RNA sequence: GUAGGGGAGCGUUCAGUCCGCGGAGAAGCCAUACCGGAAGGAGUGGUGGAGCCGACUGAAGUGCGGAUGCCGGCAUGAGUAACGAUAAAAGAAGUGAGAAUCUUCUUCGCCGUAAGGACAAGGGUUCCUGGGGAAGGGUCGUCCGCCCAGGGAAAGUCGGGACCUAAGGUGAGGCCGAACGGCGCAGCCGAUGGACAGCAGGUCAAGAUUCCUGCACCGAUCAUGUGGAGUGAUGGAGGGACGCAUUACGCUAUCCAAUGCCAAGCUAUGGCUAUGCUGGUUGGUACGCUCAAGGGCGAUCGGGUCAGAAAAUCUACCGGUCUGCCUCAGACGUAUCGGGAGCUUCCUCGGAAGCGAAGUUGGAAACGCGACGGUGCCAAGAAAAGCUUCUAAACGU
RNA sequence: CGAGCUGGAGAUACGCUUUGACUCGGGGAUGUCCGAAUGGGGAAACCCACCUCGUAAGAGGUAUCCGCAAGGAUGGGAACUCAGGGAACUGAAACAUCUCAGUACCUGAAGGAGAAGAAAGAGAAUUCGAUUCCGUUAGUAGCGGCGAGCGAACCCGGAUCAGCCCAAUCAAGCCGAAGUGGCUGGAAAGCUACACCUCAGAAGGUGAGAGUCCUGUAGGCGAACGAGAGGUCGUUGUUCGUGAAACGAUGACUGAAUCCGCGCGGACCACCGCGCAAGGCUAAAUACUCCCAGUGACCGAUAGCGCAUAGUACCGUGAGGG
């Protein structure tokens, strides 16, 4: 989240985004499957997909002006 | 032994309805009026 | 994307026995058209589709209190795969 | 309604009407099979006997 | 002693002040035979589980039997009247803590131009499955349209939209009005109408012209091939296009008969012994010089100017010249697919799976179809698009 | 800020937290759909488009009224302000004026306030001197089927007090003095014997009543940085209802002067006195209250808002009631 996640490129961004986003799907189809077992792991992906996007929008301004 | 309560939806809402209440300020105020006195609900909602 | 737009899967007994024929069933967003359904649930397990139905739900339910239902308001989809069948690995539960 | 009563009625009347409405006690009888106590003239509902056994138990 | 006037006080809440009380227990409630001239006050006991007397003074949302008063609770009418069409029901068996009321069986009865079936409108999970028995159910309830969870709803062609128009609604500019606003051409919105591409079957507990089995149609896009040439608007025209009454001919859905055909077995009561009894006796698609009623249809050329804004090879009008094919409701034959009385086996209680015979003759036959029929009548019976043809513009031969 | 957190939520599981979680302030980034709704249509939250930028996703634009542009406006607000329009019951113990009343309602526009405002005035002292509001004048003068009833202003006191410009400290938050024993009790903050603080004896909680147990109060500290013309005719206003009826205003006809000038001073005239329109803007003193804090001889739930939350259930086609 910190320097550590603004440090890749443009394009990495929306990587970890869909990564991020399929395996939410996965732990999602297990929801109503009855076997999710780590909900945290959930509501985690839910946060780092928002911090990514923040991020990504925070140097929208950031060069520009 | 007709009632005077004949069920339509085409028409329910096409009186009583939002827009019906737009077209004229006289429903405007009606509108106003429910939205004052506390919560209320429509009816397009109903 | 197109990892997007799905819910979850169709978990019933018909769903699963039909799955059986390679038809598939999951819920899907109901603002969501029968396009890019198709495409996303084929840029996802890596098949084409020839058979697509789906339709609107909705649910209003309650236990107890005094505080009735709601409406839920879902959409089920069912697809139908080419001769390639047995998705993945969730084809088999 | 022409049937309307004039006054409200007393408790005291309206209890001397109800002096007639006193259950009479089941006159009830020993079974000399199952020792159980039955209606006379009837089977014993126990054991099922009324001079030898009818119903089945 | 009524209306009325005058005087002295009681009681309640709040406020200031003072004296205080309270876990060994306040207020409140409950009992009581004590005190005071009244309003009232006090002692003791019981209950209670936190706060509150007395005195003085100030201020009031200050004293209730009434108002067909207001709210709420509970009585009387009384175990009374009723339990919602006079289409009665009976027995066995099962389940269950409990059955007149639920389940199954065998009878009985009632509707049958409905009390059967399928849609629109409308109501929204009431459907299906498995549970549940508080309340709802005019009695019970093990059950229910009630409660809980879960499941179920599938469309290129059926409804609607992405097409069209009527009344109506709206409406740039415009015409008007103290405001608000009211009117109004084109246009647009608006199915109750117009237009438009498939049917026949099977099958979940619960869906079907939507899923699939067979076979098929429509539009768009692309490729190949044939072809060798124009393709043709928001334009014109043609046409969509419209009634009521009666009525000829043919046919079907559908229905009836039999010593037609196929299948099943049995039939005692008195008889029949099968010329008896029961049931079944075709749907879609493709093809055929096969059978057939009915239904509606000019082409071509030429001329003039004032006609369709303009224009045209299109349309109308004027002028010359002259049975037929077109289309086939439906029937029949062949083929194929499906269906079909029932039979067979297993059975977790009764479902699933597999198999499968024949379709003959005669008669009846509509508000359907062959059609936009024929005839008669006066009250003289939407529009627009798709569609067809033909120009301009433009692009291309 | 310094250990907890994991929303009202009573429960279970998985987890986040000294690389300061939550929580409390303060700026940004994401904001589908509807709604002034503004692509078009629309029975709101639906349906259908086109164009542009393109890696498909996706994003952006596409309403009307003023302008070269920038930009601004059609929206929404409980009450308050101004404006256009404007009742009746009721009163007169009937009812026509008049009252009710420019009340209610309707509508337009705008703000945190508006209106009004820098003298062709009030007034009678040869004076005061923008406007508004408060007190008073006074319920006088005056109006009125002279009935019902309506009702100013000047002077003076006071809140606040400016005239300049065109045409020719409050929100986070931190810091913060002073008690032990014994006794009744289930449990004391009570009783009791001693002691202390007190620029803190407001108050709430803690097994009950509470200075010294807790949170706080007096007081002190406190950030990146966030706020502060005339006339005639028809009528009307002001106390003024046609009355001797001025003046202001307006609809319809007419239509003057400007320096020995013009208006006014309750028809009119002379004298005298005050004042100079036909252009505009302009704090404060004033009103009200959705919202917030504090306070109460305000309620303590048949009260108090309707609601110890609900405009819900419930009634109605609906406005609406509740
Ligand atoms: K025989
Ligand atoms: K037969
Ligand atoms: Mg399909
Ligand atoms: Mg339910
Ligand atoms: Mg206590
Ligand atoms: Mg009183
Ligand atoms: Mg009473
Ligand atoms: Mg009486
Ligand atoms: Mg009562
Ligand atoms: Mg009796
Ligand atoms: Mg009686
Ligand atoms: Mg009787
Ligand atoms: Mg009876
Ligand atoms: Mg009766
Ligand atoms: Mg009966
Ligand atoms: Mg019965
Ligand atoms: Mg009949
Ligand atoms: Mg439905
Ligand atoms: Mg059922
Ligand atoms: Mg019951
Ligand atoms: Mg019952
Ligand atoms: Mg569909
Ligand atoms: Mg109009
Ligand atoms: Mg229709
Ligand atoms: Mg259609
Ligand atoms: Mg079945
Ligand atoms: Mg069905
Ligand atoms: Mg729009
Ligand atoms: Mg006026
Ligand atoms: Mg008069
Ligand atoms: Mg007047
Ligand atoms: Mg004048
Ligand atoms: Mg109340
Ligand atoms: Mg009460
Ligand atoms: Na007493
Ligand atoms: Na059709
Ligand atoms: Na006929
Ligand atoms: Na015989
Ligand atoms: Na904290
Ligand atoms: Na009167
Ligand atoms: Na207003
Ligand atoms: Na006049
Ligand atoms: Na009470």
């Amino acid at each position: 989240k910190p320097s550590e996640m603004r440090n890749l490129q443009a394009t990495d961004f929306a990587k970890e985004i869909d990564a991020r986003k399929k395996e939410l799907m996965e732990l999602r189809f297990q929801a109503a499957a009855g076997q999710l077992a780590q909900p945290h792991r959930v509501r985690q992906l839910r946060r780092e997909v928002a911090q990514l996007n923040t991020v990504k929008a925070e140097l929208a301004r950031k060069g520009e002006q | 032994m007709k009632r005077t309560y004949q069920p339509n939806n085409r028409k329910r809402a096409k009186t009583h309805g939002f827009r019906a209440r737009m077209k004229t300020k006289s429903g405007r105020n009606i509108l106003a009026r429910r939205r004052a006195k506390g919560r209320h609900q429509l009816t397009v909602s109903d | 994307s197109h990892y997007d737009i799905l819910q979850a899967p169709v978990i019933s007994e018909k769903a699963y026995s039909a799955m059986e024929r390679g038809v598939y069933s999951f819920w899907v967003s109901p603002k969501a058209t029968k396009t890019e359904i198709k495409d996303a649930i084929q840029q996802a397990f890596g098949v084409r589709v020839i058979g697509i139905s789906t339709m609107n739900v909705p649910g209003k339910r309650k236990r107890v209190g005094r505080f009735i239902g709601q409406r839920n308001d879902r959409k089920k989809a069912i697809v139908r795969l080419a001769e390639g069948q047995s998705i993945e690995a969730l084809a088999g539960q | 309604k022409h049937p309307v009563p004039k006054k409200k009625t007393s408790k005291s009347k309206r209890d001397m009407r109800r002096s007639h409405h006193a259950l009479t006690a089941p006159n009830l009888t020993e079974c000399p099979q199952c020792h159980g106590k039955k209606l006379s003239h009837h089977i014993c509902p126990n054991c099922g006997y009324y001079d030898g056994r009818q119903v089945l138990a």
